């Protein structure tokens, strides 16, 4: 049993570094994989990237730079930074675990083969809005 | 190996005219003639006409002239000298012309004829 | 028939009739080609890019997308056509990105007819009258010296005619022992031949499915050219049974030791470079040749005391086999998915 | 993008890009005013919790379209769902696909 | 007759490499082998390797291999069939292989092996 508590202002100046920070429930950070999934309004999501530690760090290219993920073993919580809110970032966003797997169509050796990934479970949300 | 594939079934109406392709495969197709046959149940079969590629010279039956047509095309190609396309545009439609249609190749011997048909196609049932 | 109380001196080496069969084979291979189309006209300026594929920045891709400008039926009349090439056919001229054939700025180039095929038949080889063909059948010949077991014949058995730069494939195998034979042992530029005795199977497939484009060039004129691809973009290989590997190797290690000292030391090493096509084995399946890495065969050791090996391939379309001096050759691609089972005789 | 069926009938909801490689299709849904919920994680595998008949297509076609089989459905299946495919050929999608949205009667 | 033009003498530093060519003409190139040998005063000839151009098959003495490397070019055009060019890129230059380096080919008759070497190139010192 784990849910996910996220934490940030709601209300955001614009070209201002943001960020947001997330609970856990039971599992401790260091288990799994975290990420971020961001979602506009009526629209489809966007899947901001993933985190854990030891290279598993990977992030969106589309930003790719005014982002920064980071967990905290020592408090179990995990963090996301932000630089830059612009008018489309307003959009409610989600800390959420993910499990990989290895889609497998040929010779392993030779790397005929990816990882795909999926959310299991989710967060609650905050509705970041950007205005002034 | 010998390749005659035609097409399906179809029902039409009365006075139409239908069209059978037959595409055979596997063999020179300049060199062997095609005969059209037909399978009225209750009726025996009835022969309808022949048709050699090479010119696409046709002879039909007597008591359906004026309403069978037969073309031919054949495959222009240094690549694919062996399959060919028969036709058979059978006119002037009645409910009794009901009835399975073949497009068949004779025996390759020395012995063999032109009626001892040796390769057959899988047959077109045609209902008005 | 058989003849007895005879003896008779041989030699493979100082042998005729491999070397007019060299010549015929090639000769028979030139009548195979003056029906056939030239690609005069596709030398050409080649707007290449990568293939559609999710791209790894640090491997590299094996299929170009090149489109260019090429004749129609009418003269008036230019179009824009696509297809695709290997790699290793297409460089660099010269910002913007262009490539060309390779063969086009030294020779010619010529379409195989893909009516013909290139599977091998049984070629038995005859005299005429007035002369007569002998037969050792012996179990034991180096191949050199007498034969006491000695038959006549009017015409050869069946010999099919394979090209292998090394592993020689689908070959007569020997009876019980594993032979090994060369020229002159101590010399070490003579090659030595290995015949083993029981042959060994390999798999060899290239999984990706393959659809063709035929290309008018001019009037009554054609060309085939890679089309799309459908589904995964992989690569070509070959595989062995490890066991079988391991127990022919043991057999002629076994058979090597009475040559070079019976407490000797033996390993084995990639081969050292050269041509591409002598770096590897080399061979034709299907109408379709490989060029298919060997690295991990020749890789172990010996002391004086389920699984597979894969290995990977690569794939040419133009060769110049036997090396000439302008003339290329065209190979066209061919449809779906294609794998040869041939079973391994022989090694040099 | 709306989809409506009788509730207990059955139901395709399609979504994405045609397939080019295999492609490992993940499936969620949004009912209104939650967070998502995955159903679908591999070409036709589902986790505990949600039932059957919730069928997809298979990850080996090549030249179709990730679909959605909904056989049986009730008021609810009344949710947005999601495509997330994963194909071997094309690069990471770090966007989702369309949300369509399954009504009912 | 047979002309082995190589290159003239050069000085390198310890560590290095150096590249010496190997111009032959008068013959079919695609033909013969090619030898590179070696001579070191107060040591001897010492065996480097050789080379088959038809494909650049080579093979390398077994206490130099890593260090040395062998290529060719052919001619390829209708008109010169003839000359024909060997290098030799050795590595790892230490003092010791300070030496007059040699590029030969065999004769040319039926009982001729490989290694009675008729044509010999005119020499080049590489001191390090
Ligand atoms: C030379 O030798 C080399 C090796 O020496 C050869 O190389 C091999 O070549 C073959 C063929 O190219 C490759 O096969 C592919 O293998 C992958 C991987 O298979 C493994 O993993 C599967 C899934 O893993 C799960 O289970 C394992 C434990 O089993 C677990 O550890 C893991 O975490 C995960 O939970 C296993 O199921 C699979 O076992 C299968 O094979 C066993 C062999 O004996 C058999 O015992 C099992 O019962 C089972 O049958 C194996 O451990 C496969 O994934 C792949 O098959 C998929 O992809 C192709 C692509 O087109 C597709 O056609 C297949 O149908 C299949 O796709 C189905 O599964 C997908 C899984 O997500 C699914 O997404 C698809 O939609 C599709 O699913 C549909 O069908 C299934 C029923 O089949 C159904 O359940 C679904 O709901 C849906 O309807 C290939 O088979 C080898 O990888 C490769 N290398 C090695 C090292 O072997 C080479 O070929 C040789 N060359 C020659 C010329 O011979
Ligand atoms: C070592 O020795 C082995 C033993 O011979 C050898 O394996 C054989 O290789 C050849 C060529 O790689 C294989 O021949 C091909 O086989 C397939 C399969 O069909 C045959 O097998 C089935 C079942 O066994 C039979 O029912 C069937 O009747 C066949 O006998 C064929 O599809 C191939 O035919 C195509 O290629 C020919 C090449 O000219 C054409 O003439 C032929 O008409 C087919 O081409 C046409 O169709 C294509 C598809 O549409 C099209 O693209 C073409 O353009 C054309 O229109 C071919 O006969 C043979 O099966 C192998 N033997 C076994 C037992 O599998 C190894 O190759 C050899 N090793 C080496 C290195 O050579
Ligand atoms: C015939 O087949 C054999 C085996 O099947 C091939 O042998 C292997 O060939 C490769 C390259 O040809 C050898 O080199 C390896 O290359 C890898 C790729 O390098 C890229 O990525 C690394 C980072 O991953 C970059 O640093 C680099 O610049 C390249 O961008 C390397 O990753 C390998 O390093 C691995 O091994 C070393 C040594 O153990 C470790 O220190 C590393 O951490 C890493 O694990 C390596 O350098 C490879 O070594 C060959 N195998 C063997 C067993 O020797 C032949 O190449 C093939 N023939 C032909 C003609 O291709
Ligand atoms: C399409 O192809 C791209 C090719 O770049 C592919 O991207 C890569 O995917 C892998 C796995 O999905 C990513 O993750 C790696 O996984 C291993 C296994 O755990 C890790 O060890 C790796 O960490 C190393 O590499 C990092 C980056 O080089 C280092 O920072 C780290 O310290 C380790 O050395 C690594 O996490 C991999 O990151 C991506 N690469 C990129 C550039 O995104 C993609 O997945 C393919 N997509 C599809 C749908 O096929
Ligand atoms: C090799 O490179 C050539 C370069 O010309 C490439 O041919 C072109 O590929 C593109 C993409 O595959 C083709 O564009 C498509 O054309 C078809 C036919 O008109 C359209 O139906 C397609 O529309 C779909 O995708 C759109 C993307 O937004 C959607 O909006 C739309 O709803 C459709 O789903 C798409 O426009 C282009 O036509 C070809 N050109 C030619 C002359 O074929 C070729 O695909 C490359 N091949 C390989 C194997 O890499
Ligand atoms: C196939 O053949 C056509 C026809 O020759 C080639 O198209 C031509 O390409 C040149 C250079 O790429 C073009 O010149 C440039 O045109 C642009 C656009 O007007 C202009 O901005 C530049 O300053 C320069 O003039 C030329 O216009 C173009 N002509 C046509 C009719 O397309 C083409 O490059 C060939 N290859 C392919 C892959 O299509
Ligand atoms: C390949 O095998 C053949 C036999 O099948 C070898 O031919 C003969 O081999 C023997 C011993 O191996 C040679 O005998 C030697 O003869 C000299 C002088 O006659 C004698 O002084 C020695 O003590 C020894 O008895 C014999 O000469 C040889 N025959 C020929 C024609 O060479 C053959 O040597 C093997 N191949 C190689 C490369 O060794
Ligand atoms: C025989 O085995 C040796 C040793 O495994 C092989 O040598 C290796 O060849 C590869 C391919 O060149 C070398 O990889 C490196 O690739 C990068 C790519 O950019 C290049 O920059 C490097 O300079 C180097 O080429 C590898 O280092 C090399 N290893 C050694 C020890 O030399 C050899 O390829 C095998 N023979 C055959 C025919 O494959
Ligand atoms: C070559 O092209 C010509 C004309 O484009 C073709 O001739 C006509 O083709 C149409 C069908 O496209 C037929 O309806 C006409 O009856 C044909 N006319 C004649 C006089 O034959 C011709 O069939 C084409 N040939 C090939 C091999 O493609
Ligand atoms: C390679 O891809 C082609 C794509 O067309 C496959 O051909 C189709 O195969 C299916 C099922 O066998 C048929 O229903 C289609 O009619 C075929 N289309 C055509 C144009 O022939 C082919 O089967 C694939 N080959 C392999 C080995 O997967
Ligand atoms: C040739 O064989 C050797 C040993 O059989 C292979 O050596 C391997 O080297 C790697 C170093 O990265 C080790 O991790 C492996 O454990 C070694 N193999 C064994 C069996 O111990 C070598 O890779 C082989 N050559 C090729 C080209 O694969
Ligand atoms: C390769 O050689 C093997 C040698 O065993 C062949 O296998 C036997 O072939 C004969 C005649 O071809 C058959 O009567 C036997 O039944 C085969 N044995 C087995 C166990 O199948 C094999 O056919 C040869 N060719 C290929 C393509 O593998
Ligand atoms: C014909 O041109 C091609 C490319 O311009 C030449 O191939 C390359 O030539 C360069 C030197 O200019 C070498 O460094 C490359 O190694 C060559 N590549 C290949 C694949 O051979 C080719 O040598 C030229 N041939 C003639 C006879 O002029
Ligand atoms: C094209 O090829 C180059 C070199 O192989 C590669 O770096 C690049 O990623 C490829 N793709 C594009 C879109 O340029
Ligand atoms: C080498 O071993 C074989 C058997 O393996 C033996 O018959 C032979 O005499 C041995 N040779 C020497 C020189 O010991």
């Amino acid at each position: 049993q784990v849910h996910l508590q996220e934490s940030g202002p709601g209300l955001v100046k614009p070209s201002e570094t943001l960020s947001l920070t997330c609970n856990v429930s039971g599992t401790l950070v260091r288990d799994n994989y975290w990420s971020w999934i961001r979602q506009p309004l009526g629209k489809q999501p966007e899947w901001i990237g993933y985190v854990h530690d030891s290279g598993d760090t990977n992030y969106n290219p589309s930003l790719k730079s005014r982002v920064h993920l980071s967990l905290d073993k020592s408090k179990n919580l995990v963090s996301l930074r932000l630089t830059g809110v612009t008018a489309a970032d307003s959009a409610i966003y989600y800390c959420a675990t993910t499990k990989h797997g290895r889609r497998i169509y040929g010779v392993v050796a030779f790397k005929e083969w990816f990882t795909y990934f999926y959310m299991d479970v989710w967060g609650k949300g905050t509705s970041v809005t950007v205005s002034s | 190996q010998v390749q005659l594939v035609q097409s399906g079934a179809v029902i039409k109406t009365p006075g139409s005219s239908v069209k059978i392709s037959c595409r055979a495969s596997g063999y020179n197709f300049r060199d062997y003639s095609i005969h059209w046959v037909r399978l009225i149940p209750d009726k025996g079969f009835e022969w309808i006409g022949w048709i050699k590629p090479l010119w696409g010279a046709v002879s039909y039956a007597r008591q359906l002239q004026g309403r069978v047509s037969m073309t031919r095309q054949l495959s222009q190609d240094p690549d694919d000298p062996d399959w060919g396309v028969a036709y058979m545009e059978f006119s002037g439609l009645t409910p009794a012309d009901t009835a399975e249609y073949f497009c068949v190749r004779r025996g390759s011997c020395d012995y063999c004829g032109d009626f001892p048909w040796q390769y057959w196609g899988q047959g077109t049932v045609v209902v008005v | 028939i058989h003849l007895e109380n005879v003896t008779e001196e041989f030699n493979m080496w100082k042998n005729n009739m491999v070397e007019q069969m060299h010549t015929d084979i090639i000769s028979l291979w030139d009548q195979s080609l003056k029906p056939c189309v030239k690609l005069t006209p596709l030398c050409v300026t080649l707007q290449c890019t990568n293939v559609t594929n999710n791209i790894t920045d640090d491997m590299r891709g094996e299929l170009k997308n090149c489109s260019f400008n090429m004749t129609t039926e009418l003269r008036d009349k230019k179009q824009k056509v696509y297809s695709l090439f290997y790699r290793l056919d297409v460089v660099q001229i010269n910002s913007n990105k262009e490539y060309r054939l390779i063969n086009c700025n030294t020779s010619a180039i010529t379409q195989a007819c893909p009516k013909v095929s290139f599977e091998p038949i049984p070629i038995h080889y005859c005299a005429p009258a007035g002369f007569a063909i002998l037969k050792c059948k012996d179990k034991k010949f180096n191949g050199t010296g007498p034969c006491p077991s000695v038959s006549t014949v009017q015409c050869t058995h069946g010999i099919k005619p394979v090209v292998s730069t090394q592993l020689l494939l689908n070959g007569s195998l020997a009876e019980e022992e594993v032979m090994i034979r060369s020229e002159n042992i101590t010399n070490n530029a003579k090659n030595i031949l290995v015949q083993f005795n029981t042959p060994v199977q390999i798999n060899c497939t290239r999984p990706n499915n393959n659809t063709r484009k035929s290309i008018r060039i001019g009037p009554g004129q054609a060309f085939y050219a890679t089309g799309d691809i459908i589904g995964d973009i992989r690569q070509a290989h070959c595989n062995v049974s490890k066991a079988t590997w391991n127990e022919t190797l043991g057999k002629v290690v076994k058979q090597l030791r009475k040559h070079f000292g019976n407490n000797t030391i033996i390993r084995f090493a990639n081969s050292s470079g050269g041509d591409l096509e002598v770096t590897t084995h080399s061979f034709n399946c299907g109408g379709e040749f490989f060029y298919c890495n060997t690295s991990g065969l020749f890789n172990s050791t010996w002391i004086s005391n389920n699984d597979s090996i894969t290995l990977p391939c690569r794939i040419k379309q133009i060769i110049n086999m036997w090396q000439r001096i302008g003339q290329a050759m065209y190979a066209p691609p061919i449809q779906g998915v294609i794998r040869c089972v041939s079973n391994i005789t022989g090694l040099i | 993008t709306f989809v409506s069926v009788a509730p207990g009938q059955t139901a395709r909801i399609t979504c994405g890009e045609e397939s080019l490689g295999s492609r490992s299709v993940i499936w969620y849904q949004q009912r209104p005013g939650q967070a998502p919920s995955l159903i679908i994680y591999n070409n036709n595998d589902r986790p505990s919790g949600i039932p059957d008949r919730f069928s997809g297509s298979p990850g080996s076609t090549f030249g179709t379209t990730a679909t959605l089989t909904i056989t049986s459905v009730e008021a609810g299946d009344e949710a947005d769902y999601y495509c997330h495919i994963w194909d071997s050929r094309r690069p990471t999608n770090w966007v989702f696909g369309e949300g369509t949205t399954l009504i009912v009667l």
